[PDB]
C-alpha cells in the first residue's frame, strides 16, 4: 500500500514525502529511504466485524496477558459498529 | 504482621537522643539544632567557626570515638541565604555509630578546614571547592579535583545548567581540540512531574 | 554591611594581591610559550594576560578580589606545570569562535538575539 | 568472627630435617616448579575457546538488545502514543509526536529512538501497557556511520517485522515472570 | 526559499546555514579547510569524492549528525556529477593538481571538469557556483598549468555565467605545497634558486583566510558575478621568503644561481616518478612567476576577512621541520622578512 | 594481461595483513573495558583473529574507544590517536564513546567519541556483549577487506 | 590402547564430509572439521548442526550458506545471517529447533531475511517521519 510521489519518492504510511525541490533529499542519494510496507490503516480494515451476543462484550490483545488491558466496549449503536480503542478491531450484535 | 513496614528498633533511638543532648551541653558554644530522624541517625548543627573544635571533640573525646570520616558532602540550597550547607558523617568503630555534623557557609563565607583533624578530608575537602566554590581555609593544597582544567564554573550549583556552558571538539584550522558555546543536538527535556497533591500530610507547611 | 573578612581587610589592600598575581603571570608568559610548543609571540600572550584582568576591574567587594585571586594563583599553578595542555592555554585566545556582532542591525539580520 | 590469615602460630621449632626442606625448597627452587605444574596441566586442557561465527555464545530469553515495535496478530500496529516509555526512559533517548491517524485510532507519527543515547535498560518494555516496544535478542548491529543508530519508527517496525519470531517466543516464554 | 534551507541557530554545530554545498576538493588541501568552515557552522556539505573511503575519513569530523554526505563519481563519466550537484544551492570547484597523470592532462583537470560541474550546475538551477583559478592565471603565459586554468576559467564563465572566479595567490598552509616545499629543500645541501631569487615577487596567504573568503562568498549578495584575487599581504621577495623559511626552520641557507632551462629539466626528471612528484617542469614555473598586483579587483577586504600575515601563522608549519636543540625557539628570534613593493 | 587485474591481487595482499593483525590500544576508559576484557578472555579468544593488545599507540593499528570521554581527557583521546601511524581505525564501543550515552547532558561529557576522532564502526549497546564488539572487529575486518587503494592508484 | 580410538576418530572428521573438496570447504572456511548430527537447513542455505558430546557453547554451530542475496559469502561470513527463527536456538535460548517446533507464522513477517547492512547500497538512512508543523503563505499569482 506504499505510493511513489510525483517526485519519485516513496511516501510512508504516515503520510510523508520530500518535495522535488527539498535539500534533505540528498541523504537518500546512493542509498535508500526504508519504509515498512505492512501498512496498519489497511492491515486493520481487512479483519472481519466480529458478531456477539452480549451489548457488552470485552476485548484483549486475546493471549490475556500478552495482550492489551481488558476493556469493555458498549454495542447498542446500530449506524456504527464498536470498536476497541487500544486494537483496531470491530465489533456487533446480531 | 506488617510485612511492607520497615521494623522499627527504638532502643537505638533512646541511646542516639541521650548522646545528642550530651553533646549539645558540652560545646553550648557552637551547637544548634541536634535533632534525629525517624531513621534513627543523629544530626547535629553546627556554628560554621566550631568546626574544628566539633570535629576535634567528637574523634578524641572518650566516650566519642569518632575517628572515620565517612564523607563531606554540601547541599545547595538557592532558597536560605547561606546556600551550601557542608555535611560531615562520622564513624566510630568503637561504640558502632554513626553522627552527621552540619554547617552552613556561602560563596563569601569560607570554612575552616579540617585536614589538621581528619586526613580523609583532604581529596573531599577540595571536592567542594571545585563543584560549590565554598573556600577553604588553612587547607594545603586546595585545587581542582574533578573538573576540566578550564571550568570558569561550579558544576553542582543549582544555578549551573545541566549541559553546561562549553563543549570540547576537533578543529583542523587549528589541529587542537576546541571550545564552542554548546548547541544541543536534542534539547534536555524538563519533565514537570510533580503532582499536585499533598503526598505528606505531616510536612505540612501552613501559610 | 558587617561581613567577615577573607584575607582583606580593605581593598586597597586586596589590590596588592591582585598585583602581585599580575607580576606571577608576566614573569611566566615567556616561560610557558616555549616549555610547551604554543604558536603565539611572547609580546602577545602578555596582552592576553591584562586582557583578562581588565574583565574584572570593575569589581569593589574585598571578599570578591580575594577568591578572584585565590583562582587566579591555581590558574597560575596549572600552567606553571604543564598539567594543562597546549589545548587548555590556547583556550583563552578563541581562535576559532566567530566574533559574534555588537550592532543591532548585524544581530537583526541573523537570529532573534536581542 | 574474623580469621587470621597471615599471622604464625607457633615458631622457634626448627630440626636440621625441617632446616634442610626450607634449604631443598629455597636452593632448588621447589616452589616454583609447583607453579609450572599447574600451568603445564592447563596445556592439557582443553580450550573454553568457542568459534564465533560458527558458534555464538549463550543467551537468555530475557536478553535486552535491538529494539523492535511489535503488531497484533491481526496487523495493527500495538503501540497506542501512551508515551510512558520515554516518561521513564533516563536517557531521553526516545521522542513521540502522536497525532490522530484519521481512522480514529490514537497512533505514533514519531517513534525515533537514538540507540547511542540508549543504555539499554529495559525500563521502555516494562512500562510498555501493550507490549508494544520490546527488545530482541540482535546484540550484532554495528554500523559504519553514526546515523544508522538512529532509529526511527520504520526501522523499528522492520526490526518487528523480522525478529517476531524470536521475539513472540521470548516474551511467551518470560511473561509470567513479568 | 524552502523553509528548511532559512537560516536558524547563533551558528555552529547543530545549526542551520543553508548553505548547502557541493565541495569538489575536500579530499585535497585546500577543501579540508572549506569543509570545516562549511561545517563548523550549520551546513549540509555533499563532498564528492574517487579516493579511498580512508582518505575521506579524516574529513567525518567538522559536522554534526549527517551535515555530510559522501558520493562516488568519476571525472570522465558523466552523470556522476549531476547526481550530486543536483540539490545543492552553491557549487565549490576546487579540483586541481600540479602534475600530469596517466589519464588526466592538465585540460582533463582545470578546462574540462570545471565546464562539466559548471553545465551540469547550470541546468541543475544551482543559484551560486564558486570556482577557483590561480592569480597569475593570464593566457599569456609560460607554465602550462596557469595557461590551461586561463581557458577554464573563461570557459565556466561562458556556460554558467554569474560564477564567482576566485584567483588566490601562492597558499600557504599546513599540509601545503608552498612553505612545506622550500622547507624540504634542505634534504639537498643547498636550495636553487633562479638569479638567486631576486626579480621574483610572491605573495603567499594563508589557507583560513581562504576559506574564510570563499565560505562569506556564498553568502554575501553582491560578489554574483564578480572576480576576487585573494592575495594577502606583504609581497615578500622569493630570495627573502626562502631566507625566512630557513629562519623559523633552523637549518642553512647556501642559495646559489641556476639557470631556469637546467632548472627546469632536473624538475622535469623528478615528474617522472609514478607516485607524487617532488617536482615538475610546471612547478618550477609557477614558483618563479612575480605575482600581479592586486589593485584592479576587490580582494579580501571587500569581502569581510582579514589577511594574517605570514610572520604570524608561519611557525605552525615549519615547526616540524626543526631539528632537537631548535625546536623550542619562538618567532622573537628570527629577523622577519623584508617586504618589496617591486 | 592488463596491469590492472595485478595492481588489486597486490592491493587485496595488503589488505589481508592488515586484516589479519589488527593490534588494538589498551586504552579502556570504563565500564565497557570489562567487556573488552571478556573480548580477550577464553571464551572469545581475540588471538585467534592476530589481534594482540600492545600498550604503545606507536605499534597499534586499531584504537577501541571504550569507555566515556570526558573533558578531560578528550585532549588526552586525540593526542593518543595521532601517534598510531597510518593506516590506522578507531573502533567506537558502547553508548557513552558512540554518542554521549546516559551521559548525553552532562557538563563534563563529550557527546560521542566522533567529535574528537574519525569512528569507522560502532559497536552499540551498553555494555556492548563480548559477541557484539567482537562481530563489530569482523565488520571492521571486512572494511579493510574492500579497501581499493592500489586499485585507484592506477587510475590517478 | 586408547591412542589407536582417538587416531580413528580422527579419520572420521577428516573422512566424513562427502570427501577430500568437501573438507577443504570447511577446515579454512569454518576451522572446524568437526561432524555432528544435522538438526535442519534453512531455505538459504545455512546448515546447522549439533554433537551433544562436546561442551556448552561448542554443542550447537552452523556453516553458513555460500550466497544468500547475491553476495558470495564464501569468505565475508558474518553473525548476522542466522534467520530468527533459527538465532533463538543456535545461542542456547531452547532445546526445540524450528524443525520440531516451527514458529508461529503472520501475514506480515519477513520471508527473506536480510543480514546486516553498513556499507553497501540498500542502507538504513534516516529521516524525521512527521509532516510539516507550519504552513507558509502562497501569495496571489496575479498583480494585485
Ligand atoms: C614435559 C616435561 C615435564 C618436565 C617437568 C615439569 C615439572 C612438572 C611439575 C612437577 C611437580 O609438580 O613438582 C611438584 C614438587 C613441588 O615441591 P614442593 O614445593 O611441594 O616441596 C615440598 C617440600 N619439599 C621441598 C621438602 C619437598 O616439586 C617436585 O616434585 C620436584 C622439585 C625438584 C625439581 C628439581 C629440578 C631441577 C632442574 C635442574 C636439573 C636439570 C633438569 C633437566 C633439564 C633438561
Ligand atoms: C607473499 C607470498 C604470499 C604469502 C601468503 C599470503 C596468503 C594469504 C592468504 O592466505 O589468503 C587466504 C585468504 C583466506 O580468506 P580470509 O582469511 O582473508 O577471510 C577471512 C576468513 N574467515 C572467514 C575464515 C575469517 O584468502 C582471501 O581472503 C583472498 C585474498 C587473498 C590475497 C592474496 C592473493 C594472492
Ligand atoms: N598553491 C595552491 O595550493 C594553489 C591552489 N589553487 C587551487 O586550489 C585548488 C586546490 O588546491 P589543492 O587542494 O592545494 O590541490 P590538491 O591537489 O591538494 O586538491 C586536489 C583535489 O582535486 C581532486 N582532483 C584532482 N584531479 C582530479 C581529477 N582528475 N578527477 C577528480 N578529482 C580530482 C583531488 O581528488 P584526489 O584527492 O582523489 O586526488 C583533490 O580532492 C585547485 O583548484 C588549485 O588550482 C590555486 C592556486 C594555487
Ligand atoms: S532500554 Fe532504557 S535507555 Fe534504552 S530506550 Fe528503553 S528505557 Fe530508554
Ligand atoms: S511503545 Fe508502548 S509505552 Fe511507548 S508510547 Fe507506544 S504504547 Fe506507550
Ligand atoms: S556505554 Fe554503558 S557500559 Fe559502556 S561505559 Fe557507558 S555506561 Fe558503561
Ligand atoms: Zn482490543
Amino acid at each position: 500500500g506504499v505510493q511513489v510521489s510525483p517526485s519519485g519518492e516513496k511516501i510512508t504510511h504516515t503520510g510523508q514525502v520530500y518535495d522535488e525541490k527539498d535539500y534533505r533529499r540528498v541523504r537518500f542519494v546512493d542509498r535508500q529511504k526504508e519504509v515498512n510496507e505492512n501498512f496498519a490503516i489497511d492491515l486493520i480494515a481487512q479483519q472481519p466485524v466480529n458478531e456477539v451476543e452480549h451489548r457488552i462484550i470485552a476485548c484483549d490483545g486475546g493471549g490475556g496477558a500478552l495482550g492489551h488491558p481488558k476493556v469493555y466496549i458498549n454495542l447498542d449503536k446500530e449506524t456504527k459498529t464498536g470498536t476497541c480503542g487500544y486494537c483496531g478491531l470491530q465489533f456487533k450484535q446480531h | 504482621k506488617r510485612p511492607t513496614v520497615r521494623p522499627r528498633s527504638d532502643v537505638t533511638h533512646k541511646q542516639l537522643s541521650a548522646f545528642g543532648e550530651y553533646v549539645a551541653e558540652i560545646l553550648p558554644k557552637y551547637v544548634q539544632q541536634v535533632q534525629v530522624s525517624c531513621l534513627d541517625e543523629l544530626e547535629i548543627c553546627i556554628h560554621p567557626d566550631g568546626v574544628i573544635p566539633t570535629l576535634t571533640f567528637l574523634r578524641d573525646h572518650t566516650n566519642a570515638q569518632f575517628k572515620s570520616l565517612a564523607d563531606l558532602t554540601a547541599v545547595d540550597v538557592p532558597t536560605r541565604q547561606n546556600r551550601f550547607e557542608i555535611v560531615y558523617n562520622l564513624l566510630s568503630l568503637r561504640f558502632n555509630s554513626r553522627i552527621r555534623v552540619k554547617t552552613y557557609a556561602d560563596e563569601l563565607t569560607p570554612i575552616d578546614s579540617i585536614v589538621s583533624v581528619h586526613i580523609a578530608a583532604n581529596w573531599y575537602e577540595r571536592e567542594v571547592w571545585d563543584m560549590f566554590g565554598v573556600f577553604f581555609f588553612n587547607h594545603p593544597d586546595l585545587r581542582r579535583i574533578l573538573t576540566d582544567y578550564g571550568f570558569e564554573g561550579h558544576p553542582f550549583r543549582k544555578d549551573f545548567p545541566l549541559t553546561g556552558y562549553v563543549e570540547l571538539r576537533y578543529d583542523d584550522e587549528v589541529k587542537r581540540v576546541v571550545a564552542e558555546p554548546v548547541e544541543l543536538a536534542q534539547e534536555f527535556r524538563k519533565f514537570d512531574l510533580n503532582s499536585p497533591w499533598e503526598a505528606f500530610p505531616a510536612y505540612r507547611q501552613p501559610p | 554591611t558587617s561581613v567577615k573578612p577573607i584575607f582583606s581587610r580593605d581593598l586597597n589592600e586586596a589590590k596588592r594581591r591582585v598585583r602581585e598575581l599580575y607580576r606571577a603571570w608576566y614573569r611566566e608568559v615567556p616561560n610557558t610559550v616555549h616549555l610547551m610548543q604554543l604558536d603565539i609571540t611572547v609580546k602577545q600572550g602578555r596582552d592576553k594576560v591584562r586582557e583578562m584582568f581588565m574583565k574584572n576591574a570593575h569589581v569593589t567587594d574585598p571578599r570578591v578580589v580575594d577568591l578572584l585571586v585565590i583562582k587566579g594563583k591555581m590558574e597560575l599553578q596549572e600552567t606553571i606545570k604543564v598539567w594543562k595542555q597546549r589545548t587548555h592555554v590556547m583556550r583563552f585566545f578563541h581562535e576559532t569562535e566567530t566574533p559574534r556582532p555588537k550592532d543591532f542591525l548585524s544581530k537583526f539580520y541573523m537570529g532573534h538575539d536581542p | 568472627t574474623y580469621k587470621y590469615v597471615n599471622k604464625k602460630e607457633q615458631e622457634s621449632e626448627v630440626d636440621m630435617k625441617s632446616a634442610t626442606d626450607n634449604a631443598a625448597r629455597i636452593l632448588m627452587w621447589t616452589e616454583l616448579i609447583r607453579g609450572l605444574g599447574m600451568t603445564l596441566s592447563y596445556l592439557f586442557r582443553e580450550p573454553a575457546t568457542i568459534n564465533y561465527p560458527f558458534e555464538k555464545g549463550p543467551l537468555s530469553p530475557r536478553f535486552r538488545g535491538e529494539h523492535a515495535l511489535r503488531r497484533y496478530p491481526s496487523g495493527e500496529e500495538r503501540c497506542i502514543a501512551c508515551k510512558l516509555c520515554e516518561a521513564i526512559c533516563p536517557a531521553q533517548a526516545i521522542t513521540i509526536e502522536a497525532e490522530p491517524r484519521a481512522d480514529g485510532s490514537r497512533r505514533t507519527t514519531r517513534y525515533d529512538i537514538d540507540m547511542t543515547k540508549c543504555i539499554y535498560c529495559g525500563f521502555c518494555q516494562e512500562a510498555c501497557p501493550v507490549d508494544a516496544i520490546v527488545e530482541g535478542p540482535n546484540f550484532e548491529f554495528s554500523t559504519e556511520t553514526h546515523e544508522e543508530l538512529l532509529y526511527n519508527k520504520e526501522k523499528l517496525l522492520n526490526n518487528g517485522d523480522k525478529w517476531e519470531a524470536e521475539i513472540a517466543a521470548n516474551i511467551q516464554a518470560d511473561y509470567l515472570y513479568r | 526559499l524552502h523553509h528548511a534551507v532559512i537560516p536558524h541557530g547563533k551558528g555552529g554545530r547543530s545549526s542551520v546555514s543553508g548553505v548547502v554545498a557541493t565541495v569538489f576538493g575536500a579530499t585535497g588541501f585546500l577543501g579540508r579547510y572549506v569543509v570545516n568552515h562549511l561545517g563548523r557552522m550549520g551546513s549540509q556539505v555533499i563532498i564528492p569524492y574517487r579516493c579511498d573511503v580512508y582518505d575521506i575519513m579524516h574529513l567525518r569530523l567538522m559536522g554534526d549528525l549527517g551535515q555530510l554526505t559522501f558520493l562516488e563519481w568519476d571525472a570522465r563519466d558523466k552523470d556522476s556529477i549531476r547526481k550530486a550537484v543536483q540539490h545543492s544551492n552553491v557549487v565549490i570547484n576546487l579540483i586541481g593538481r600540479e602534475w600530469e597523470t596517466r589519464n588526466f592532462d592538465f585540460e582533463d583537470v582545470f578546462v574540462n571538469i570545471p565546464r562539466a560541474i559548471a553545465q551540469a550546475s547550470k541546468e541543475a538551477g544551482v543559484e551560486r557556483f564558486i570556482h577557483v583559478s590561480h592569480l597569475n592565471a593570464s593566457m599569456k603565459s609560460s607554465s602550462k598549468s596557469l595557461r590551461s586554468k586561463a581557458v577554464g576559467e573563461k570557459e565556466v564563465r561562458s556556460v554558467f555565467p554569474e560564477a564567482i572566479i576566485i584567483r588566490p595567490s601562492d597558499i600557504f598552509g599546513r599540509e601545503d605545497r608552498f612553505l612545506n616545499h622550500f622547507a624540504n629543500y634542505r634534504w639537498f645541501l643547498a636550495v636553487p634558486l633562479v638569479s638567486l631569487g631576486f626579480k621574483t615577487v610572491k605573495q603567499p596567504v594563508y589557507v583560513a583566510d581562504v576559506s574564510k573568503g570563499i565560505v562569506n562568498a556564498t553568502k554575501d549578495p553582491d560578489a554574483v558575478g564578480k572576480t576576487f584575487a585573494f592575495t594577502g599581504p606583504n609581497r615578500y621577495l622569493l630570495f627573502h621568503l626562502v631566507k625566512y623559511i630557513f629562519g623559523m626552520t633552523h637549518r642553512t641557507f647556501i642559495p646559489y644561481p641556476l639557470p631556469l632551462f637546467v632548472y627546469s629539466w632536473i624538475g622535469k626528471l623528478f615528474g617522472l616518478s609514478p607516485f607524487e612528484p617532488w617536482t615538475t617542469k610546471d612547478k618550477v614555473e609557477r614558483i618563479h612567476i612575480s605575482d600581479v598586483m592586486p589593485t584592479d579587483l576587490p580582494g579580501l577586504e571587500d569581502l569581510g576577512v582579514q589577511p594574517t600575515p605570514l610572520e604570524l601563522k608561519s611557525i605552525e608549519v615549519l615547526r616540524r621541520h626543526r631539528t632537537y636543540r631548535w625546536l623550542s625557539s619562538e618567532i622573537e628570534e628570527t629577523k622577519p622578512a623584508k617586504t618589496v613593493n617591486y | 594481461s592488463r596491469a590492472e587485474y595485478v595492481v588489486t591481487k597486490l592491493d587485496d595482499l595488503i589488505n589481508w595483513a592488515r586484516r589479519s593483525s589488527l593490534w588494538p590500544m589498551t586504552f579502556g576508559l570504563a565500564c565497557c573495558a570489562v567487556e573488552m576484557m571478556h573480548m580477550a578472555a577464553p571464551r572469545y579468544d581475540m588471538d585467534r583473529f592476530g589481534v594482540v593488545f600492545r600498550a604503545s599507540p606507536r605499534q597499534a593499528d586499531v584504537m577501541i574507544v571504550a569507555g566515556t570521554l570526558t573533558n578531560k581527557m578528550a585532549p588526552a583521546l586525540r593526542k593518543v590517536y595521532d601517534q598510531m601511524p597510518e593506516p590506522r581505525y578507531v573502533v567506537s564501543m558502547g553508548s557513552c564513546a558512540n554518542g554521549g550515552g546516559y551521559y548525553h547532558y552532562s557538563y563534563s561529557v563529550v557527546r560521542g567519541c566522533d567529535r574528537i576522532v574519525p569512528v569507522d564502526i560502532y559497536v552499540p549497546g551498553c555494555p556492548p556483549t563480548a559477541e557484539a564488539l567482537l562481530y563489530g572487529i569482523l565488520q571492521l575486518q571486512r572494511k579493510i577487506k574492500r579497501e581499493q587503494k592500489l586499485k585507484i592508484w592506477y587510475r590517478r | 590402547m586408547e591412542l589407536v580410538e582417538v587416531l580413528k576418530r580422527g579419520v572420521q572428521q577428516v573422512t566424513g564430509h562427502g570427501g577430500l573438496r568437501g573438507l577443504l570447504r570447511v577446515f579454512f572456511r569454518a576451522n572446524d572439521i568437526r561432524i555432528g548430527t544435522l538438526v535442519g537447513e534453512d531455505k538459504y542455505g545455512n546448515k546447522y548442526y549439533e554433537d551433544n558430546k562436546q561442551f556448552f557453547g561448542r554443542h550447537r554451530w552452523v556453516i553458513y550458506t555460500t550466497e544468500m542475496n547475491g553476495k558470495n559469502t564464501f569468505w565475508d561470513v558474518d553473525g548476522s545471517m542466522v534467520p530468527p527463527e533459527w538465532h533463538r536456538w543456535l545461542h542456547c535460548m531452547t532445546d526445540d529447533p524450528p524443525t520440531t517446533n516451527p514458529p508461529t507464522a503472520r501475514k506480515f513477517i519477513w520471508t527473506n531475511h536480510k543480514f546486516n547492512v553498513s556499507a553497501t547500497p540498500e542502507q538504513y538512512v534516516p529521516y524525521s517521519t512527521t509532516r510539516k508543523k507550519i504552513h507558509e503563505w502562497v501569495p496571489p499569482s496575479t498583480p494585485y
